[PDB]
């Protein structure tokens, strides 16, 4: 994965944060919330 | 001690974590009208009609207010009871202690510091160097 | 301050590549640059009828009166 | 000189210079010349307001004779 | 805590109990003086140590004094 | 030693320089007086006085600084 | 309305109740923290405060430390994390000798002289791997650049 | 012609803007 | 005021050079100019851009003797009850900032007492006089004879 | 005087007070050393024996060991001393399984069953990594040496 | 730092000791020591 | 000439006779 357009770091760093960090973090906040009593 | 706290919208100058767990210091009085009163810690505050209760951190933000209770308003507010309360629940009634104001002689009032001779007829340091005890002491 | 005392200690130790200067570690002051760029493009683009800048201290022309400078760009 | 004269008001406080001037009334109450207007040490305010006078009476004093000297033979 | 200490040479004027902020003086009655009044110091573990009393004494050299001694929450004056 | 030969050029040492904060400018500051590491050149005086009462060698002022140590036990 | 009022209730305890203090945001993000969670040991409160702490702080001594500019620029950063850590649970298990000594409260496991050593305890585990997790993140930049951009594929 | 490295970190910081209120409207709109 | 004379009065013995004490020595200017602002010249070249020499430390002590000097000027301007005041305030900002009033400290911060920070601003002023001297003499006679 | 007494005022108990055993500076270091230390949990207590005990264990294989005359080292006195913590927390949590199982006292923490499990816990994770940062040193001793003499500056 | 004296292993270690291990123990010592009971 | 490594490590052996003393009058001062 290359790339001649600008900021070209950005999805080598935005890729793994909306493909992993933002699941890990959002199902798991949300396994929180809908099993709380 | 039963009140209801004056109409304060809240300040950063109030209760530290020295009031839960050292102790705190709770100042009661009547008031005659619904009256605008500078707070000790910082800002204004409003009496309430009848009994108020205000818990203050030290107990010279009870006698600031006290002195204020008594002399910048045109009812004087001659009847403030001032309290140390303790966490535990435990209450040591403060000011004033005989329920007379100390400016005024009061009877059955007992004398405590008073020595019957003057500041320079205390005796000299050298007398008294490893006795451990003050020229105003012994 | 303490950015002073570091690179007043670095150059006492004879290390003048771990001081804060424009030959090591640089502390650009990038958006007064940046604002300063903006006042010397502003006749023309966002100040048409002013024909030169406010000040020549934002950047540009260096003015001279008598052999002696007038107004000079404070980079 | 003044900025150095000033640490005498800001760095010191009357107790010591109250008792200092009762020695110097002595010595006019010994030769019968002591005012009948008490002489006492400034007030602690008023140590404070000398001290900090002098300090920036002193200090800018410095600096504007520097400043105007250098930039007077600079050109 | 700090030691207040009340001398014979009180007349009574009332004006240390006046000055006091931390109610830490009291008029008790006496007899050594036209009115019958001596100060006492009766609440020193309240006593910040301020002197507001020793200012407002008016007899010469003074009539009560405030030693400061042991330092504890109440005599430094300690909101925390 | 090396200062009694020459006491008139021969800068004094007091000790030696370890700081890991020096850079490679002030470790060649700092190597001076004929020394093959970063010095402080002594100007208490004592190579003066060493000299003057009879010391002429490492070894006596290090039989010196030993009996120090038992004088001070 | 007015959206600053007396915090939690009381307008004589010195505090406030404003949108960055006593929010809906701040009360959830706060109180969720390992430090206020509820039902953590404070042996899995201090390993996520550490493996949080230990792994920014190589940051500073990698780019901006003394060996920056030598082939050892990772090897450098970690050595001043490690050591800053090891002074850092030093400075907590002290702390924890100190505070709770005369005797052992009932409310928080942490506020306890038994609870705040396993804080500390992990603390230091969390802050030395964390901060070698991310030396060997660093060491091995040229491994993880190509694994995130599929040049190993 | 192409866009610059401070103009795409740029749209991601006006893109806050949108996010701080699509979090405060969601927050609204589930009380 | 005396090592001063004894050291200006000794630079111009050891360089020969006695008229340069013995004819501006009667005003002040030439104890400012011939002697602070003259003889201090290698001393604060001790380190600069173009490189160091062996009085960089000297260098450093003189501005580390300045430092603490003037720092010892707040406790000595400044006085208890101002710091007091601003401590109240460091101690409520501790005390209702989250993740750190879970520290709390086992002695209450005071501000240091009205004797102590005379004693502290007098140790300062007194360590910032001997530092900034001691740099001085040994750098400006190092530097021309040393 | 006399500087050997009873011990702890009992004549008959089968100990003396020596200046060794019961001295002032021994009281207060070997009852400040981890294993006494008042308020420690005992996974700090085992943490900070563990990592004391890791580090000085690659010691012995490092500079005497096989390995010692190859180009592997500080791997080998790595390697040696790692299967001994292994076994050295075998030995501990296989003790603790056998000599609390009938009760748990209620007087010291680590004299019991999950209070021995957290100390063999602590041992194990100080006693591995505290030989890895000591393995960590000496493979980079080229680096540390250039750190303690300022040679990167 | 180099040096051309004898044990110039010693300020290898002395100097991270007295600049750092002394003051680490002793006002470790100091702090437990003025704040117990 | 100079001192040797081992004359080095003996003085340091010989101080820890000072350093004994000094921790038992120290700890017989705070008595
Ligand atoms: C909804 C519109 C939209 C969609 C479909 C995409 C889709 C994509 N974006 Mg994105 N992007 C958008 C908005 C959008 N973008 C906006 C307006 C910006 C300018 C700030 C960005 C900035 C941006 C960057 C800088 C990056 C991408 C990248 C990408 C790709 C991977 C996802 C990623 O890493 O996101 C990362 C995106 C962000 C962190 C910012 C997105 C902010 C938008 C506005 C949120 C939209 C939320 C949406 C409306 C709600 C949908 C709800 C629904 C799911 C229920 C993918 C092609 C990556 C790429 O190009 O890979 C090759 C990458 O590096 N985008
Ligand atoms: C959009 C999300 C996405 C992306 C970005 C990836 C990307 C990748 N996948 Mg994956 N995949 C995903 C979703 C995704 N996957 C899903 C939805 C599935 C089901 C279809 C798969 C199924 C799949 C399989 C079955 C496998 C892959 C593997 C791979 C990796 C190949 C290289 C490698 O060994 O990685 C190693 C990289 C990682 C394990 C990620 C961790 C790396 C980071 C740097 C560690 C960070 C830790 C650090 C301490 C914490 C940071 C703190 C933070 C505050 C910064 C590559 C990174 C292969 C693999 O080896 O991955 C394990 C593999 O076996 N993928
Ligand atoms: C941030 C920068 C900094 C730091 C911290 C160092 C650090 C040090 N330098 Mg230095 N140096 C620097 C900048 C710095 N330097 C600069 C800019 C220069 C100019 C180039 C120098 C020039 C220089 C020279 C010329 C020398 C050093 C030396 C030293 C070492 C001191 C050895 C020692 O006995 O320490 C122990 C420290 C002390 C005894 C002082 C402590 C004083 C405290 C404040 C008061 C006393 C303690 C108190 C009573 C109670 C505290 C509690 C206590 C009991 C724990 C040490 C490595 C010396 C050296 O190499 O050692 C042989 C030395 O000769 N350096
Ligand atoms: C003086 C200030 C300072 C300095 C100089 C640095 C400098 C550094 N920090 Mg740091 N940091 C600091 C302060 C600073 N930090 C502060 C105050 C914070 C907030 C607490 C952080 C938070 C922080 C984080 C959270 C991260 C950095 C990282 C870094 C490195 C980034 C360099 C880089 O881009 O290349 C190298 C790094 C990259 C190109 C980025 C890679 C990031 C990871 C490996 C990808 C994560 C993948 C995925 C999202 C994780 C999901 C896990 C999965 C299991 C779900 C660098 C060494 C990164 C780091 O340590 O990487 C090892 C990093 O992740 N720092
Ligand atoms: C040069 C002299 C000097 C210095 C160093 C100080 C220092 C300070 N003044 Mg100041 N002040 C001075 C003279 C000085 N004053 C004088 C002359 C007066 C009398 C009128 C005052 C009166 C005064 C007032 C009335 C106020 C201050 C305040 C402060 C603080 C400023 C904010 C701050 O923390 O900055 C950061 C600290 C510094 C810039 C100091 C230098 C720190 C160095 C760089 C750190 C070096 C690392 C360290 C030494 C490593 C430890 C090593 C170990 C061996 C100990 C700071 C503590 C203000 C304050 O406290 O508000 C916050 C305040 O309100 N000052
Ligand atoms: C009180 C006299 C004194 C002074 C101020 C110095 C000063 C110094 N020594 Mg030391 N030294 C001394 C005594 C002295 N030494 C004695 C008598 C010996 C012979 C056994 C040593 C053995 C020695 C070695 C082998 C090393 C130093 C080194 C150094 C430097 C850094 C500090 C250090 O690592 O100490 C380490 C010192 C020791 C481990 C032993 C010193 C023991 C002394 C006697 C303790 C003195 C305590 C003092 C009298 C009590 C007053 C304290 C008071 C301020 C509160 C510095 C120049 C280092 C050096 O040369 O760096 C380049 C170094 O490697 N010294
Ligand atoms: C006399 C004490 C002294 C000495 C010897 C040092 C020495 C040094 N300082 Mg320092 N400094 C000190 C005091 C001192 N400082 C003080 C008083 C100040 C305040 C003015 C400073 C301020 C300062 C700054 C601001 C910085 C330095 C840094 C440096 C280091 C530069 C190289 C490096 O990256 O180190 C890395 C080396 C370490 C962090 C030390 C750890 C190395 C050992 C081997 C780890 C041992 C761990 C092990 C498991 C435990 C051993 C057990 C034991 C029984 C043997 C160097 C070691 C810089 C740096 O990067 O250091 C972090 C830096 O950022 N110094
Ligand atoms: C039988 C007898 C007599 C004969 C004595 C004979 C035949 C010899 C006597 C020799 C003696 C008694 C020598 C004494 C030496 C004392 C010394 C050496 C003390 C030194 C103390 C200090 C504190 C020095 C510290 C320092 C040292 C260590 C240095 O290295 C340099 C720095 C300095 C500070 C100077 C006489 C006839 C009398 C009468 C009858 C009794
Ligand atoms: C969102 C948010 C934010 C941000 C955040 C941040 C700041 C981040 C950071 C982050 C971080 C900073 C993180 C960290 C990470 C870490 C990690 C994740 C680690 C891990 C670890 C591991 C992986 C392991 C390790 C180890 C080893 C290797 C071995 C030894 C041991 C151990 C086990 C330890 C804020 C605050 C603004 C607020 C708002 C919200
Ligand atoms: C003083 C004294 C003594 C001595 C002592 C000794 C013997 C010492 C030793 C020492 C030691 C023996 C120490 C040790 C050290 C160790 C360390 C300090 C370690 C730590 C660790 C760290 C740093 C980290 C780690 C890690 C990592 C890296 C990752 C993984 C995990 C962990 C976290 C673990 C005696 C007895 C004679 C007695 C008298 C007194
Ligand atoms: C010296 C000194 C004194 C003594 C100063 C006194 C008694 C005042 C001296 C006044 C003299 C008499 C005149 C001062 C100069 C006049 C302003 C000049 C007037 C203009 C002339 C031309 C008439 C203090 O009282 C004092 C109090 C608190 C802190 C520090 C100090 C302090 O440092
Ligand atoms: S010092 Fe203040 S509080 Fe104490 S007795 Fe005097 S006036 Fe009252
Ligand atoms: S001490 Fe002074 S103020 Fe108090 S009663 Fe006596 S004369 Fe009045
Ligand atoms: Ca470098």
């Amino acid at each position: 994965m290359d790339g001649s357009y600008a900021a070209s770091y950005l999805p080598w760093i935005l890729i793994p944060m909306v493909g992993w960090l933002f699941p890990a973090v959002t199902m798991g906040l949300l396994f929180i919330h809908i099993e709380s009593e | 001690l039963s009140g209801q706290p004056p109409k304060f919208g809240g300040s950063t100058g109030g209760l530290l974590s020295k009031a839960n767990r050292e102790e705190k210091y709770a100042i009661t009085w009547t008031s005659a009208s619904e009256q605008v009163f500078e707070m000790p810690t910082g800002g204004a505050a409003i009496m309430n009609e009848g009994e108020n209760l205000l818990y203050l951190a030290r107990k010279e933000q009870c006698l600031a207010l006290g002195t204020q209770l008594r002399t910048k308003f045109k009812p004087k507010i001659q009847d403030y009871k001032i309290y140390r309360v303790y966490p535990s629940g435990e209450v040591q009634y403060l000011h004033p202690a005989d329920g007379v104001f100390p400016e005024k002689v009061n009877e059955g009032r007992e004398a405590q510091g008073t020595k019957t001779r003057r500041i320079g007829q205390n005796p000299e340091p050298v007398t008294i160097k490893f006795s451990g005890k003050a020229p105003y002491e012994v | 301050f303490g950015l002073y005392i570091h690179n007043d200690t670095m150059r006492a130790l004879g290390r003048p590549q771990d001081m804060f200067s424009d030959t090591a570690i640089q502390l650009q002051p990038i958006f007064a640059q940046w604002v300063q760029h903006l006042h010397t493009l502003a006749p023309g683009a966002t100040a048409p009828n002013a024909l030169a800048t406010a000040s020549y201290a934002f950047g540009g022309e260096t003015i001279a009166v008598a052999g002696k400078v007038a107004m000079m760009p404070i980079t | 000189f003044v900025f150095a004269f000033s640490l005498m008001f800001l760095f010191s406080g009357r107790g010591y210079w109250q008792e200092l001037i009762e020695s110097i009334v002595w010595a006019h109450n010994k030769l019968n010349v002591a005012p009948a207007i008490q002489p006492r040490a400034l007030s602690i305010i008023q140590g404070r307001a000398v001290g900090v006078a002098h300090y920036l009476l002193g200090g800018i004093v410095t600096t504007w004779a520097f400043f105007l000297a250098r930039s007077l033979s600079i050109g | 805590s700090h030691s207040v200490k009340i001398y014979d040479t009180c007349i009574g004027c009332t004006q240390c109990v006046r000055a006091c902020p931390l109610d830490v003086l009291e008029m008790v009655p006496w007899d050594g003086c036209k009115a019958a009044q001596i100060a006492s110091s009766p609440r020193t573990e309240d006593c910040v140590g301020c002197k507001r009393c020793e200012t407002a004494c008016p007899t010469d050299f003074l009539s009560i004094r405030v030693y400061l001694g042991a330092e504890t929450t109440r005599s430094m004056g300690l909101a925390y | 030693e090396q200062w009694i030969k020459d006491p008139l050029n021969i800068r004094p040492i007091a000790h030696a320089i370890w700081d890991p904060h020096f850079g490679e400018g002030a470790v060649n500051a700092f190597t001076q007086a004929g020394a093959s590491n970063p010095v402080n050149i002594a100007y208490s005086g004592v190579y003066h006085w060493f000299y003057t009462i009879g010391m002429t060698t490492n070894q006596e002022l290090y039989s010196g600084a030993v009996f120090l140590l038992v004088l001070a036990s | 309305n007015q959206v600053v009022q007396a915090y939690n209730g009381d307008p004589f305890v010195g505090h406030l109740s404003t949108p960055i203090s006593d929010s809906a945001f701040t009360r959830t993000f706060i109180g969720n923290l390992p430090a206020y969670r509820k039902g953590l040991s404070p042996i899995l409160r201090g390993l996520e405060v550490g493996m949080a702490h230990g792994y920014f702080l190589i940051g500073p001594w990698t780019l901006l430390g003394p060996l920056r500019d030598s082939e050892y620029q990772y090897i450098g950063g970690l050595i001043g994390a490690l050591a800053l850590i090891l002074v850092a649970t030093a400075a907590l298990s002290s702390y924890g000798l100190v505070t709770f000594q005369g005797e052992q409260g009932s409310g928080d496991t942490l506020q306890t002289a038994d609870g705040w050593s396993q804080f500390a305890a992990g603390f230091f585990v969390g802050g030395m791997g964390g901060a070698f997790v991310a030396y060997f993140l660093l060491e091995n930049l040229s491994v993880v650049d190509g694994i995130f951009r599929g040049l190993f594929n | 012609m192409a866009l610059s490295d401070t103009q795409i970190l740029a749209a991601l910081v006006v893109a806050l803007l949108p996010a701080f209120l699509a979090f405060r409207l969601s927050t609204e709109l589930y009380k | 005021w005396l090592t001063f004379y004894w050291h200006w009065k000794h630079l111009g013995v050891w360089s020969g050079n006695v008229a340069q004490f013995n004819e501006n020595s009667t005003y002040l200017m030439g104890w400012f100019r011939d002697y602070l602002w003259a003889n201090s010249a290698q001393l604060i070249n001790g380190y600069n851009p173009y490189g160091v020499n062996n009085l960089s430390v000297w260098a450093w002590m003189f501005l580390f003797g300045h430092l603490v000097w003037a720092t010892g000027f707040m406790f000595l301007i400044s006085w208890r009850g101002y710091w007091q005041e601003l401590i109240e305030t460091i101690v409520w900002a501790h005390e209702r900032t989250p993740l750190a009033n879970l520290v709390r400290w086992k002695d209450k911060p005071v501000a240091l007492s009205i004797v102590q920070a005379r004693l502290v601003g007098l140790a300062h002023f007194t360590v910032g006089y001997v530092l900034t001297y001691a740099a001085f003499l040994i750098a400006s006679t190092a530097g021309k004879f040393g």
